[PDB]
This record gives C-alpha cells, structure tokens and sequence, in this order.
C-alpha cells in the first residue's frame, strides 16, 4: 500500500526498465476474453 | 548508477500479456517510487521483463507460495 | 553443481529467522520436487539464502503485491 | 505443493540447497514470540 523503507540498492539499482508484451495494469486474476478479433 | 530517492524504479511499466511458461523465475523488488514489481528472466537468453505483480498467473503464484 | 530434474529443489530447507531488511530483493523459484521457495540476496556479499515463502514478512509482501 | 506443470529451471538449476537462520517451516504469519531468552 504505502511505501515502507526498502532494501538498499546494491545488487539492483534501476530507475528504468522494461514495459512491453502489451503492458497493462490491475489484477488479471479474472479475465474473460471471449475472442477479441473484429 | 545513482538511485537515491528521486527516481528509483526497476521498471517503467509492468507487462501483462507475457507468458508464465517463458519465464525462469520471479525476481521481486520494491523501489520508493514504485509499488511492487516483479521482474522475470525469460528463458535461455533474451532479457528480463517486468511482470505485473497482479497478473493472473502471478496472483495464484503468490497465493500458492503464501500457503494456498 | 551436478543437477537433475528428478530431485530438484532450490533449497530443501528454507530459512525463517532471517531479516527482511537484510535482503536486497526476492527471487522466487518453483521446482517440481519442492512447492515454492524464495531466495533472497543478502546485503554486501555474504550469499543468498532461501526464505520461507510462508514467513510473516513474506506473507504481507506477497499479499500487498497481489492487490491490497 | 501440487504436481502442476510449472516452468523450467533454465539458469537456476539447483537440487538441494541448505538452510540456516533457524531453518523452519509452515506460515509464521501470526506468532507471538516476543524476544524471550530464558
């Protein structure tokens, strides 16, 4: 929820990164995709 | 690579239509600017992609690891 | 390290009294022989240890990343 | 826990890693061990 103190960036710094593969948001736990093609 | 507090995020956006079967494992990091990000290493040698921590297979992945 | 898939786990025994703040990140792997194991890279260069995916701090970690 | 078809451990091989830190098991989500050394 809130940003708690995190782990020190030693092995992993990163201020940038990936974001492809039809990059979407929110839990996709329930998806009901019934043929998206028209 | 300077990452203090201004901008530290392991990803830009999180990937959703990425395959569960194409990843080797999950690597999770939380930066001060970004909620939660799981980054997975794609099979063989391609690169590592950011997986939405809220993706379907991730949901159950966390769940199974949790206990259920 | 000689390995096989017949008896493969990232750790047979996972660690419970390990500190949340002493890790750099979480690396999770699901082997066929063992349910789920999280492996954390400990600060400085000590090594990387397996954390119980069912540990308290892990519980909240997974849950929060999942949705809440 | 279940023998479900999981992914393939490509880079990460392993087979039997050890444990320390009082290597224990089962969800420790609610336990009240309030620092008691006696």
């Amino acid at each position: 929820m809130e940003g708690i103190s995190i782990y020190t960036s030693d092995n992993y710094t990163e201020e940038m990164g990936s974001g492809d593969y039809d990059s979407m948001k929110e839990p996709a736990f329930r998806e009901e995709n019934a043929n998206f093609n028209k | 690579k300077p990452v203090s507090l201004s901008y530290r995020c392991p990803c830009r956006f999180f990937e959703s239509h990425v395959a569960r079967a194409n990843v080797k494992h999950l690597k999770i990091l939380n930066t001060p600017n970004c909620a939660c990000q799981i980054v997975a290493r794609l099979k063989n040698n391609n690169r590592q992609v950011c997986i939405d921590p809220k993706l379907k297979w991730i949901q159950e992945y966390l769940e199974k690891c949790l206990n259920k």
